[PDB]
RNA sequence: CCCUCGCCAAGGAACUCUGCAAGUUGGCCCCGUAACUUCGGGAGAAGGGGUGCUCCCUGGGGUGAUGAGCCCCGGGGAGCC
RNA sequence: UUGGAGAGUUUGAUCCUGGCUCAGGGUGAACGCUGGCGGCGUGCCUAAGACAUGCAAGUCGUGCGGGCCGCGGGUCCGUGGUCAGCGGCGGACGGGUGAGUAACGCGUGGGUGACCUACCCGGAAGAGGGGGACAACCCGGGGAAACUCGGGCUAAUCCCCCAUGUGGACCCGCCCCUUGGGGUGUGUCCAAAGGGCUUUGCCCGCUUCCGGAUGGGCCCGCGUCCCAUCAGCUAGUUGGUGGGGUAAUGGCCCACCAAGGCGACGACGGGUAGCCGGUCUGAGAGGAUGGCCGGCCACAGGGGCACUGAGACACGGGCCCCACUCCUACGGGAGGCAGCAGUUAGGAAUCUUCCGCAAUGGGCGCAAGCCUGACGGAGCGACGCCGCUUG
RNA sequence: AGCGCCGGCCAACUCCGUGCCAGCAGCCGCGGUAAUACGGAGGGCGCGAGCGUUACCCGGAUUCACUGGGCGUAAAGGGCGUGUAGGCGGCCUGGGGCGUCCCAUGUGAAAGACCACGGCUCAACCGUGGGGGAGCGUGGGAUACGCUCAGGCUAGACGG
RNA sequence: CCGAGGGUAGGGCCCGUGACUGGGGCGAAGUCGUAACAAGGUAGCUGUACCGGAAGGUGCGGCUGGAU
């Protein structure tokens, strides 16, 4: 009727709340920049995409994201903005 | 308001799932049983290898009724089903669990063991 | 981590450890990477300890960590000498 | 080494994928006689360049799909429609083994 | 009180010679469907899901001219009470 | 070339055919009769039925703030424990079991230009600024208890922001190579933590990148039982395009497109079964088997699920549904021995609620050390082999 | 110091009792009034802290026969054709090298097994060393036979 | 959205069980007849068919594993 396993569980929730919070923003700020790119609206898309890049890697600093998950998440974020902006171009500002 | 022919769910783990009242054990000629009354019933549907089988003539006590029962405080209570718990000739439940809520009237009628096994007394 | 360990053999009241490099999490008498010597803590026979020192230096050089008793059996064999 | 096998394209009816029918001979582990056995492989053809009767070589590649674990390597011989006829006749003969 | 008709708590054939009478079920579209069989059937077996309205996208036919318009068969997506 | 024995029984008698039977060896055995000792093995093969009680995983005060108690004085501080709390690391190892699985599960040989790996080792480079919360604690409510919610305070190797970029990542280019391998340039993006002593000095820690090493994931050829009185099977079904997902390939998952995939070389179905090193037999070939030991896999009351994390979809972690059981003050609550002993049930049948961490080994720690039913030993059983006695 | 056994197989025999009873029995079989076969006893044979039994695996079983069997009458030729798949296939030359053979090399964990030596007084148990393969990966080689491809023949086969 | 599972309805496979019923194996000394073994007193066997308390009988065609 006890353990140090109960402490590992109390901690797992402090981290779960923290990991879910970071992923929510990553998906929000990223998708936000992909809609903006489709409109394009390039300075606005790229000004947001960069904060989506920053949040991604800042998550890989710890346990929220593996290095490769972030690098793959970054790869698809940028790749979608390129083609989307190829229609109705003008990439200004710059981020690639 | 249970009478002969009335089907009742079985709110225990005896093995029986549906029983059909064949007698109201409350005098010479009671028309109806409510909660706390004992009936005699045949078992119409059992699950395999439970204590009671289909074809058994058992006693049970009604624990839930769809006809609302009235109380001296001016209130009433009604359940979605008609349900009973199977007993022996000592008011004691023949199973070890009671499923679903039961009426508080059972306590006054001396079906205490059922009241305790029930997950909610309303 | 890789560790340098004594996996007991022999029989009851009859110890005979093997000088073995094995994973830190492998069970004691389980499968090991290499056998680099042996040991007879009672010294009942002339050569109770022997060590392939050239090999024990490799695993020491590549990461493996000894035990507080395996270490004294590689120092007793001069794996650490100058 | 990535296993390399040689077989024949028995069915090209898919997009970017052909069916390569490979045979292999070996002695019976008890009766010593040499016996033939066969196996079909779904092989990748991203250029849809391979047709029925081609005698191709496949190389053990990374999964393209469930069951697709070989890429077609090189054409060795074209037009061996005699082998595909041995295959289809065998399959057609199966309706004769029914109840 | 009778006729014809509507509704009913809890029960649900306990009615009665008999579920008599009356409920239930009920069209269309789709899914699906048993013993047995003379291979047709049994079959609408059973059992289920769907059904209004709005906007948007779209496939074929008839008339016409190949088009518009009128008209007939559909398909997909998103909504509303 | 180290290896090969047969006999009884059909007839009045014979020869042949053929079945039954026997002599041998073996067992996790059991049963009867009998029973002295020692050693080393070994002992729930059935109900993966149900379980009383204890124990089987913790550790760091050299990360941090605290309540207590004891020690030296100035009711303030050092210090020693001590207790819970926050923060580390371990808890994914080790230990059990054989249910399920006829499968890339296992064996064997290979693939990864489709991949991850904490701690360990080696090489490169760095630690500069600022802020914040939550438990402990105080205050309030509820309760039999399990035990909570409320408000407010507070530290840190906890948490964010800025900076620096040795460096790495990503996108678009060119170069080598050739499945996503390696280079480089432009843009963008990401580092941190401090603690101890003897102190212009070490030590344990921290951060980013590379390599090693070990441990894995995934994929493929091949091998793997009985029934054909199971002969046809298939809609995520087979392939394609796009995407989601992951460390990573893939129908693994989703949309749409195409009409495919499989099968007498036995598909599909039904039965049984964890598989191998090996074990037992055998002249060999072969047959039988997979307990002990080692490797791998699978499961942790029956199912589903994810979270935390290098790593689990986690036996002694969490959520939910079911079956069962238990406490209760009757309002409500709890549990998961296929860990080690032990109990009960079933069965022809299968052990001590023992001892110690001294050894080996594991975890944490600067270290003294602490935990360790792993283990090392002791106990019961002619169960087995070996040795010994009753002269 | 006990347990099994003493008709043949199969090692060990007499007396009594019983009288198709009581019983034995792995098989063939024993017992119906002189039983080495039932029961006891004497004696004897085999083992010995064991000895018997039951269950099960392999062997004997060449009784699933690859090694290593059969089918007129013992069990066994399909009632007979035709033909699909499949198995198998004449003589000569060459190209390849799939089978097949050889050499090299990697893998084949530890334990076990086997041989040598040693430690527990021996042994069981245990340590240390030695020696191997098959199978598969790779590199090199051989080409008789089997395979394939190509060319020629006429003895099989088919046609005039 | 998926989703353990719960519910409703309809199939398939297997196991056990059932009044009664079919024949089968076995069982020291039952009852009936005598089919087969000799030319077994009707040569036998045979596929089929029909009949009869029972073996069997008879038809058709076939075999010699039929005697003299
Ligand atoms: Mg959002
Ligand atoms: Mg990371
Ligand atoms: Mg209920
Ligand atoms: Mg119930
Ligand atoms: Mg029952
Ligand atoms: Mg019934
Ligand atoms: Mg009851
Ligand atoms: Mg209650
Ligand atoms: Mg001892
Ligand atoms: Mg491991
Ligand atoms: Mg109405
Ligand atoms: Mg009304
Ligand atoms: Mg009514
Ligand atoms: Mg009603
Ligand atoms: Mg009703
Ligand atoms: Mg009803
Ligand atoms: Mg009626
Ligand atoms: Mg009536
Ligand atoms: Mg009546
Ligand atoms: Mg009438
Ligand atoms: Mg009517
Ligand atoms: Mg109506
Ligand atoms: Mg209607
Ligand atoms: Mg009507
Ligand atoms: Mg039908
Ligand atoms: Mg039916
Ligand atoms: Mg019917
Ligand atoms: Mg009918
Ligand atoms: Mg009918
Ligand atoms: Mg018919
Ligand atoms: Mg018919
Ligand atoms: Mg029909
Ligand atoms: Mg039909
Ligand atoms: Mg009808
Ligand atoms: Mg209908
Ligand atoms: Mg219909
Ligand atoms: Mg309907
Ligand atoms: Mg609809
Ligand atoms: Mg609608
Ligand atoms: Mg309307
Ligand atoms: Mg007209
Ligand atoms: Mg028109
Ligand atoms: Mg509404
Ligand atoms: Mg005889
Ligand atoms: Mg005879
Ligand atoms: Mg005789
Ligand atoms: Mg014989
Ligand atoms: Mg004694
Ligand atoms: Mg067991
Ligand atoms: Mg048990
Ligand atoms: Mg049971
Ligand atoms: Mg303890
Ligand atoms: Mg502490
Ligand atoms: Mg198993
Ligand atoms: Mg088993
Ligand atoms: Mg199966
Ligand atoms: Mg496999
Ligand atoms: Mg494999
Ligand atoms: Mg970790
Ligand atoms: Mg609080
Ligand atoms: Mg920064
Ligand atoms: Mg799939
Ligand atoms: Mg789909
Ligand atoms: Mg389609
Ligand atoms: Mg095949
Ligand atoms: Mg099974
Ligand atoms: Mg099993
Ligand atoms: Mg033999
Ligand atoms: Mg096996
Ligand atoms: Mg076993
Ligand atoms: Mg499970
Ligand atoms: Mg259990
Ligand atoms: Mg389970
Ligand atoms: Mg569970
Ligand atoms: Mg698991
Ligand atoms: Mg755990
Ligand atoms: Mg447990
Ligand atoms: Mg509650
Ligand atoms: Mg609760
Ligand atoms: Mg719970
Ligand atoms: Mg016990
Ligand atoms: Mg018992
Ligand atoms: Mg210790
Ligand atoms: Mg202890
Ligand atoms: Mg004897
Ligand atoms: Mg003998
Ligand atoms: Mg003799
Ligand atoms: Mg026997
Ligand atoms: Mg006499
Ligand atoms: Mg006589
Ligand atoms: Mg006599
Ligand atoms: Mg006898
Ligand atoms: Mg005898
Ligand atoms: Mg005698
Ligand atoms: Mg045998
Ligand atoms: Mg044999
Ligand atoms: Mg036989
Ligand atoms: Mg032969
Ligand atoms: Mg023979
Ligand atoms: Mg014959
Ligand atoms: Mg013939
Ligand atoms: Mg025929
Ligand atoms: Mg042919
Ligand atoms: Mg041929
Ligand atoms: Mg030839
Ligand atoms: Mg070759
Ligand atoms: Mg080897
Ligand atoms: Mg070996
Ligand atoms: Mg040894
Ligand atoms: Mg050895
Ligand atoms: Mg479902
Ligand atoms: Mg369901
Ligand atoms: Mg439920
Ligand atoms: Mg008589
Ligand atoms: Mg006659
Ligand atoms: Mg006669
Ligand atoms: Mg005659
Ligand atoms: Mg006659
Ligand atoms: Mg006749
Ligand atoms: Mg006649």
């Amino acid at each position: 009727r006890n353990l140090s396993a109960l402490k590992r569980h109390r901690q797992s929730l402090k981290r779960r709340l923290r990991n879910k919070a970071k992923k929510s923003a990553i998906k929000t700020l990223s998708k936000k920049a992909i809609q903006l790119a489709q409109e394009g609206k390039a300075e606005e898309a790229l000004k947001i995409m960069r904060k989506a890049e920053s949040l991604i890697d800042k998550a890989a600093k710890g346990s929220t994201l593996h290095k490769n998950a972030a690098a793959r998440r970054k790869s698809r974020l940028m790749r979608k903005v390129r083609q989307l902006l190829e229609a109705a171009g003008a990439p200004l500002i710059g981020g690639g | 308001m249970i009478q002969p022919q009335t089907y009742l769910e079985v709110a225990d783990n005896t093995g029986a799932r549906k029983i059909m009242c064949i007698r109201v054990l409350k005098g010479s000629n009671a028309k109806y049983a409510t909660v706390g009354d004992v009936i005699v019933a045949s078992v119409k549907e059992a699950i395999p290898r439970g204590a009671v089988k289909e074809g058994d003539v058992v006693k049970a006590v009604v624990v839930r009724t769809k006809k609302e029962i009235k109380r001296p405080d001016g209130s009433a209570i009604r359940f979605d089903d008609n349900a009973a718990v199977i007993i022996n000739n000592q008011l004691e439940p023949r199973g070890t669990r009671v499923f679903g809520p039961v009426a508080r009237e059972l306590r006054e009628k001396g079906f205490m063991k059922i009241v305790s096994l029930a997950p909610e007394v309303l | 981590m890789v560790k340098i360990r004594l996996a007991r053999f022999g029989s009851k009241h009859n110890p005979h450890y093997r000088i073995v490099v094995t994973d830190a999490r492998r069970k004691r008498d389980g499968k090991y990477i290499e056998k680099i010597g042996y040991y007879d803590p009672r010294k009942t026979t002339p050569d109770w300890l022997k060590v392939d020192v050239e090999r024990a230096r490799y695993w020491l050089s590549v990461g493996a960590q000894p035990t507080d008793t395996a270490r004294r059996l590689l120092r007793q064999a001069g794996v650490f000498r100058q | 080494p990535k296993k390399v096998l040689t077989g024949v394209v028995v069915s090209d009816k898919m997009q970017k994928t052909v069916t390569v029918l490979v045979e292999r001979q070996f002695p019976h582990p008890l009766y010593g006689k040499v016996i033939k056995r066969s196996k079909k492989y779904l092989a990748h053809d991203p250029e849809e360049k391979y047709k029925l009767g081609d005698v191709v070589e496949i190389i053990e590649s990374r999964p393209i799909s469930k069951r697709k674990r070989f890429r077609v390597l090189r054409l060795v011989e074209s037009g061996r429609m005699d082998l595909v006829e041995k295959y289809l006749i065998r399959r057609q003969n199966y309706e004769s083994l029914s109840k």
